[PDB]
């Protein structure tokens, strides 16, 4: 079986991810252009966290790479509507006088605001060969880095534009085939004055999940999700049949929730 | 009439089949997946190794014959990659930035015909 | 442990009836007119076929039996190969084969292959230590018959080959080796010694055709095979004898020397043209990939012209001490002599396109980037209007404004993020913006 | 052909890259075969094979149907709908009375 999280990120305007020439990396998709975070970046800003380090052979070596193969498996952060770059006109100051009213320094860069969409993958086989049977640590390991990659962020020009938020939408499924739901926003989300950003990008991924259940996903086996907002915030699917097996409101009861599915461990 | 051929959906936001000419930090993609590529991905799902898979799984199913139907042939989209950025590389070791280039395919499908044994 | 190659089977190859096969010399020249050289690197194919064409050369010397078209073999070369058994020898002392005397500076045997990483070339793409992994004796042919074409500068005391920077390498097609050989046949005045003959005491103003055509810049002894269980990392093919270390020893190429390799592409001051790609995209430079629009002015003014063939172009970048990439493109042409400014316009493409990306709306001077958006979608349009290579090098249904359509249609795309609002003023200058055409100009 | 958004063209000439099959007979392929190198043999120590590859194409329509999309659409907030002929209502306002 395949574990395997979905994630809705709202960003204020910042650069998270350049390239050598200082632009936000982009990519394309749905027949337009939409903003991108490397999923390297990701992994790497995850791996290197001092909170994550100091929170939990190796747990990060079976987890993460260095034949061994990781578990882990980090797809480029693609966004649910079409890229807006701009430009900031930055000067620099003297605070000696001169002749003039000169500058010292004139220049232009880049900035963007994006609602990502993450997909994240664990094998929970490859895990458990990777530690020679145990359990309880993989457990471990699998909520260290769900705490982990709900609370962190990329480095990158965060001294100049600080864009510390946090997930509006988590939901985390059991399931074999490894199928991943970025053809939810083929579409680029516009937005109305009836809704926000992140409220129609998860209303679309409800979407695109009831339009999935009805069609491939049979009666073979059940699927098994969980979806998570912060204190109810948003909801996947109203009714819809629940089309989430349960609505949660903290990050720590999703954890113990996947935890009790995968191994009953706490 | 039992089935003859497998069919494989390979549609994807972002694809990368490899080419023979990268050979260096410039890793370069083909237009179509390649016989290699989805070869690895049948031997992936099957669950056999790198070691175990040449001595009698490539050379069975190396017998079967394929061909790709192309439904969106994609954008070739570029990634500025650097490897080794604060933290030490291998060969004794040294404080450097490895620079590379990748290459993508981004809003492509492809249709796999594989004919073969019904087993 | 002599391994001779005129017997062993050492040159990978092809059969037209879909049959790969790992082959002898004497297999090969016999059924040129049936084969097909195989290698992935097309490094390894050029210096293999500059091989086969050298012994053809030689051949054709001293039996006086000139290859025709639209034939199978010209009879007697074999007999003639194999009464200079004794030249073409691997180790076993005695007269070795591109191996000169031995010496103290020891190397690992990869140093002679660029791809692999060694003496403190970081290794990322291929996993390996250096007197740890082995080579099977035909990646060791294939290694050796590499430095008159392939070699680059080393550090303090360590210069190139008699080619300086290595060039780029133009050359003839076919459909086997008999019809590329036969295509690409072209005797010369000065023979000269080959290198495989062992006299390399030349000292001349001028040099020969074989002699510097198998002009080794290096003075190499590669040590006797170890017993062990492993696989050559370079071909993988499993093997248990294995060589692991060579000794090496730098020939300085002395100056005033006059040699052309009847191959390559000079610039206007004769200072060996080469590929100009790298990985970085700084001020002066614009990733754009496939650097084919280069070298298709020299070589298609001075004698490289046959009208009909197939040009397979081998293209080999590196900077300093520093192999950065290689590729190869094959271009149909028929003839159809044209004039030289599009010519000229074409074979300065590189430049033209970094003037497309560093064009900003503002008013800051040639310290900017301009617009990077556009180099993204650079590389795909750049290679959607390469599939027509050919026509536009004959300019007879291709031109730059026929190619300034490819990027109409991705600069639709790039234009609603640049410009997102829905006014009438961001709708003018998204129309504005669909405009920017590349420029050619020299 | 699975089609996408309702809106969205496709292609009309779909190119099939397949491999080139000797029978026997042709023992010698044409001349717009092409060589790639994806035979595999190993995968750690990785190594290739060239073979010969053919490439066609389909028109689609007569080769190929175009499929149609599944039920789905953007994602609206719900606007609600409004009926007091309806009995039920024309009782509740009934019970609150
Ligand atoms: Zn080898």
């Amino acid at each position: 079986m395949l574990i395997e999280i979905h994630m809705i990120q709202n960003h204020s305007p910042a650069n998270l991810n350049r390239d050598d020439l200082g632009a936000p990396k982009t990519c394309y998709f749905g027949g337009v252009l939409r903003s991108r975070i490397s999923s390297q970046c990701i992994k790497r800003s995850i791996r290197t966290s001092n909170d994550f380090k100091a929170l939990l052979l190796a747990p990060d070596i079976a987890l993460c790479g260095r034949t061994v193969e990781a578990a882990l498996q980090v797809a480029h952060a693609i966004s649910t509507h079409i890229a807006r770059p701009e430009i900031d006109y930055f000067v620099a100051a003297d605070d000696v006088p001169g002749e003039d009213a000169g500058a010292g320094h004139i220049g232009e860069s880049m900035f963007a605001s994006a609602c990502f969409y993450k997909y994240f993958s664990i094998d929970w086989e490859q895990l458990v060969k990777n530690l020679k049977g145990d359990t309880n640590l993989a457990a471990h390991t699998v909520g260290a880095f769900l705490l982990a990659a709900a609370k962190t962020n990329p480095s990158g020009k965060q001294n100049s534009f600080a864009a510390h938020n946090y997930p509006d939408g988590i939901l985390v499924e059991f399931k074999n085939s490894p199928i991943s739901y970025a053809n939810a926003f083929v579409r680029p989300v516009s937005v109305v004055k009836e809704s926000d950003l992140v409220e129609q990008s998860i209303g679309q991924l409800s979407n695109y999940v009831n339009d999935i259940r009805l069609g491939y996903y049979d009666e073979q086996s059940p699927v098994i999700g969980f979806w998570f907002s912060p204190n109810n915030r948003y909801p996947l699917g109203y009714k819809h049949s629940k089309l989430a097996s349960r609505n949660i409101g903290n990050l720590n009861e999703l954890v113990g929730a996947v935890l009790d599915y995968i191994g009953g461990f706490k | 009439a039992p089935p003859n051929t497998l069919f494989l959906r390979l549609e994807g936001a972002l694809q990368s089949w490899g080419s023979n000419e990268a050979k260096f930090a410039l890793r370069r993609t083909a237009d179509a997946p390649t016989k290699s590529g989805v070869l690895g991905l049948l031997c992936a799902a099957m669950g056999i190794g790198r070691a175990e898979a040449a001595d009698s799984w490539l050379p069975k199913l190396a017998n079967l014959r394929m061909g790709v139907r192309i439904d969106r042939p994609g954008i070739r989209w570029w990634d500025f990659h650097t490897v080794g950025a604060g933290q030490r590389m291998r060969m004794k070791t040294r404080a450097e930035t490895l620079l590379s280039r990748r290459e993508y395919l981004a809003d492509a499908s492809f249709l796999v015909a594989l004919q073969g044994e019904p087993e | 442990v002599m391994y001779n190659l005129l017997c062993d089977n050492w040159v990978n190859v092809v059969y037209l009836s879909g049959k790969p096969d790992r082959i002898s010399l004497v297999q090969t020249l016999k059924d040129a007119h049936c084969l097909q050289l195989a290698y992935s690197n097309p490094m390894d194919r050029f210096t293999v076929f500059r091989f086969l064409l050298a012994l053809g050369y030689w051949c054709f010397a001293n039996t006086n039996v000139e290859p025709e078209p639209d034939k199978p073999l010209p009879v007697s070369w074999i007999p003639w190969l194999e009464e200079n058994k004794e030249y073409f020898e691997l180790f076993g002392d005695g007269k070795r084969f591109f191996q000169a005397d031995p010496s103290s500076r020891i190397r690992a045997i990869t140093d002679l292959i660029h791809e692999i990483p060694t003496a403190h070339n970081l290794c990322h793409f291929k996993h390996v230590t250096d007197y740890i992994d082995g080579l099977c004796e035909a990646c060791c042919i294939k290694g050796l018959l590499r430095l008159p074409v392939f070699t680059t500068v080393g550090g303090r005391g360590i210069g190139a080959g008699i080619n300086n920077t290595p060039p780029f390498y133009l050359l003839w097609h076919a459909n086997d080796l008999a019809g590329m050989l036969a295509q690409n046949w072209q005797p010369w005045d000065n023979m000269g010694i080959p290198a495989w003959l062992g006299s390399f005491q030349k000292e001349s103003r001028e040099v020969g055709l074989l002699a510097g055509m198998t002009w080794l810049p290096r003075k190499v002894y590669l040590h006797d095979p170890v017993p062990g269980q492993a696989a050559c990392c370079s071909c993988g093919l499993p093997s248990e004898a294995l060589v692991y270390s060579c000794s090496i020893e730098v020939e300085p190429v002395p100056k005033g020397l006059e040699w052309k390799d009847p191959h390559g592409v000079y610039t206007d001051q004769g200072k060996s043209l080469q590929s100009k790609i790298k990985l970085m995209s700084n001020d002066r430079y614009t990733f754009a990939d496939r650097d084919w629009y280069s070298p298709l002015f020299s070589y298609l003014h001075a004698e490289g012209n046959s009208r009909q063939g197939k040009l397979w172009l081998v293209g080999f970048a590196s900077d300093k001490a520093k192999s950065i990439d290689i590729w190869d493109k094959i271009i149909e042409l028929e003839g159809t002599d044209t004039n030289d400014e599009l010519l000229a316009q074409l074979a300065n493409r590189a430049t033209a396109l970094n003037a497309m990306r560093k064009k900003p709306l503002r008013g800051d001077f040639k310290k900017s980037v301009g617009t990077p958006q556009i180099a993204d979608i650079i590389p795909h349009a750049e290679n959607r209007i390469a599939i027509n290579a050919g026509k536009m090098t004959e300019n007879r249904g291709y031109s730059w404004q026929d190619a300034d359509t490819e990027y109409g249609e991705l600069l639709t795309k790039v234009a609603y993020s640049l410009e997102p609002a829905q006014t009438v003023d961001a709708r003018l200058k998204r129309g504005n913006f669909i405009s920017r055409k590349p420029w050619p100009i020299i | 052909l699975q089609k996408r958004w309702h809106n969205e063209p496709l292609p009309q000439i779909l190119p099939c890259v397949m491999d080139w099959i000797p029978g026997y007979d042709g023992e010698h392929a044409p001349d717009d075969a092409e060589i790639h190198y994806d035979l595999p043999v190993s995968f750690q120590p990785p190594r290739h094979l060239p073979r010969f590859v053919i490439r066609r194409e389909l028109v689609v329509g007569e080769d190929v149907q175009v499929s149609r999309e599944t039920g789905t659409s953007v994602w609206r907030p719900k606007g609600t709908r409004a009926d007091y002929n309806n009995s039920e209502y024309k009782k509740v306002r009934a019970e609150r009375l």
